[PDB]
């Protein structure tokens, strides 16, 4: 039957969906992830500015 | 020859496979770029804006 | 057209890699064919043609490959004389097709039965009143040839086509007196409006 042929051709788009579809969700988790090591990195700039303040003060 | 056209195939298609792959390696590099050009992005923007402010 | 053949089965479609073609192959080249697919291109899958159907001159099927396969496997066929007829599962133009066909068939009903009966009517009124104008030339050619106290009978011939001739002759004899031309009124009408 001609099915032996079709599935030797969905193996490598089958290969396509489960790659690319994986690599779509580390792109979403990636990009929470930089915003979530931003929030920490500005309010250590912020609290460096506060010390200063206060100094100046 | 049908053995042959099985064998020459299933050699071939490991290409598109190879391909399959690679796509979704380079969806990888461009999530790590991404990732360090966003988290500078916001960074920077945010400690101008707090130093500003001091 | 493929509206009539096609179904979703015979397909391999919504693919990254992938892509189905179909062609056209004249039957006594079919044996042939069947083999030959499988090496008209690179990147071609063994057992790939699936017959949509074949009549009295031709085979057509659909064919499975890799999509960097297609334009090599389409200038190789048509090399081996095999035509190309693409048409990958067009849900909207067999839709279409199938649509019209049950709109046209019944708008040609109801079109027809209005139509014949518009039409016996209107021949129906016509005829009428292509006899009534018949009439007024015979009335009014009788009025201005003898003067408005008219006395003239109206009188209907059918013609023998074999004695026609001796017919006028018997006309003229009978209304010599009274002076195509002729010395009385006449006027023809002819039945055969539908050849």
């Amino acid at each position: 039957s001609q099915s032996q042929g079709i599935q030797q051709l969905l193996q490598a788009e089958k290969r396509a969906a489960e790659k690319v579809s994986e690599a779509r969700k580390r792109k979403n988790r990636r990009l929470k992830q930089a915003k979530e090591e931003a929030q920490a990195e500005i309010e250590q700039y912020r609290l460096q500015r506060e010390k200063e303040f206060k100094a100046k003060e | 020859s049908d053995a042959d056209v099985q064998k020459q195939i299933k050699h071939m298609m490991a290409f598109i496979e190879q391909e399959a792959n690679e796509k979704a390696e380079e969806i990888d590099a461009k999530a790590e770029e991404e990732f360090n050009i966003e988290k500078g992005r916001l960074v920077q923007t945010q400690r101008l804006k707090i130093m500003e402010y001091y | 057209s493929l509206a009539e053949i096609v179904k979703k089965d015979d397909f391999v479609l919504d693919s990254e890699y992938l892509v189905t073609l179909l062609v056209v192959v004249p039957k006594l080249n079919h044996n042939d064919w069947i083999k030959q697919y499988e090496t008209l291109a690179e990147m071609v899958v063994p057992r790939s043609s699936n017959v949509l159907s074949e009549d009295q001159d031709s085979y057509l099927c659909n064919v499975t490959l890799f999509k960097k396969a297609v334009d090599d496997f389409r200038h190789k066929a048509r090399e081996n004389k095999f035509i190309v007829r693409d048409f990958q599962y067009n849900e909207e133009e067999m839709r279409a097709d199938k649509e019209e066909m049950n709109r046209l068939s019944t708008d040609k009903k109801k079109q027809f039965g209005p139509l014949v009966r518009w039409l016996k009517v209107n021949f129906s009124e016509a005829f009428i009143a292509w006899i009534h104008i018949k009439a007024l030339r015979v009335f009014v050619e009788s009025v201005l040839r003898y003067g408005l106290p008219v006395n003239f009978q109206a009188m209907l011939l059918q013609p023998n086509k074999k004695s026609v001739k001796k017919l006028r002759e018997v006309l003229h004899e009978l209304y010599k007196h009274l002076d195509e031309y002729y010395p009385y009124v006449y006027y023809k009408i002819d039945c055969n409006l539908l050849e």
